[PDB]
């Protein structure tokens, strides 16, 4: 689960 | 002294009091724009949550409001990911967070929900992603015959397709930050006599 | 209303105290072998240390103490780096940071030393780097005032790829985690004192 | 490198 740091939507 | 039972109860008291000093350490940054400082208790405060075997209800908001304000300091940044769905903006993120706290205090929650959803979309439209303002709308206003606040106003906004207007210079982005830093001193009120500052606060005085 | 500078002056403070909690936590972890506490605690303290603004002698040695149970702990983790030097192992790091403390060097700590030493070479051994665990032999036991019984014995052992022999049966990696947990025991008598944690245990008490 | 290792 996503908590405080999010991810990169521009990758793969 | 190294009984497990006992040192069980300890652990989780003295997280509790991390929790909420990172919580208030977290807000002061984000309220006086330390951008590095903010980083830094970031981590900290994740890190902490991580650890975490329990939770009371207090400890379960003070998440939320970390988790609300990494939200907005990331706000303008469409391509950051904070839930599983991809497609979720940022300030959709916060949108969800924000519904589940602090609803007894009706009127601010209503003006900070309300101006969450209006830059919302703002960002989208003033970056020219006209399709996921669109997508963004449906996703936080409902039925397209629901009837909600700003509603009819942003569907009309969106539908003409600019990057700019004027409702959004009175409605803007740095109005919402100011209501959420409203918010924010309202924390601090609360928090910044919790037990780790202050002792640490008299310790320096 | 509030002085940024001592708020920040308090900050650093806790930093310390919550440092001094985390050492405790990691240090039960460790010697209860509960290693997804112990992964958990150490990213909180690895996040922590960024608060402080200055280090005491008391603080570095708080950090080397975390320092070293972590690299024990992934002592067969020959992936892990924990030098510049690409070619320090764990344990060997490990081994490093032993002879930082500011301690005495008792009959306990160069047990405790010549232990690790010995497993810097086995895991080389398990792993088939019989040239890797030359060199380790080398960098460790090379210094002709690092005298231990069998030193000679044990570089022969080496060289003739006995991984399995009697030697290493017998100094194993669970004995030197024994002795190492002895002295853990020492570090959770000395620091259960501090700060938080006697704070923590009183209100549980 | 703190306590967190490189790879």
């Amino acid at each position: 689960k996503i908590l405080l740091t999010p991810r990169r939507r521009q990758r793969l | 002294s190294e009984d497990a039972g006992l040192v069980a109860e300890a652990e989780a008291v003295a997280a509790g009091w991390m929790l909420d000093f990172l919580c208030l350490s977290l807000c002061r940054a984000f309220r006086d724009g330390r951008s590095e400082d903010f980083r830094r208790t970031r981590n900290s405060a994740e890190a902490i949550i991580h650890g975490l075997s329990s939770l009371t209800a207090c400890q379960l908001r003070t998440i939320y409001i970390c988790q609300f304000l990494t939200r907005i300091a990331a706000g303008k940044t469409l391509d950051a990911q904070f839930e599983n769905d991809e497609r979720i903006t940022p300030l959709e993120s916060a949108l969800m967070i924000w519904g589940s706290i602090e609803k007894e205090h009706d009127k601010l929650h209503e003006e900070i929900q309300n101006l969450i959803k209006i830059q919302a979309i703002a960002v989208c439209m003033e970056n020219g992603n006209f399709k996921e303002a669109e997508e963004v709308f449906e996703r936080i206003f409902g039925d397209p015959n629901s009837h909600m606040p700003f509603k009819s106003k942003l569907l009309m906004i969106i539908s003409q397709k600019d990057t700019f207007h004027s409702f959004f210079q009175h409605f803007s982005y740095n109005h919402m930050m100011e209501k959420i830093k409203s918010y924010v001193n309202y924390v601090l009120s609360e928090k910044s006599s919790t037990f780790l500052m202050k002792a640490a606060a008299k310790v320096v005085e």
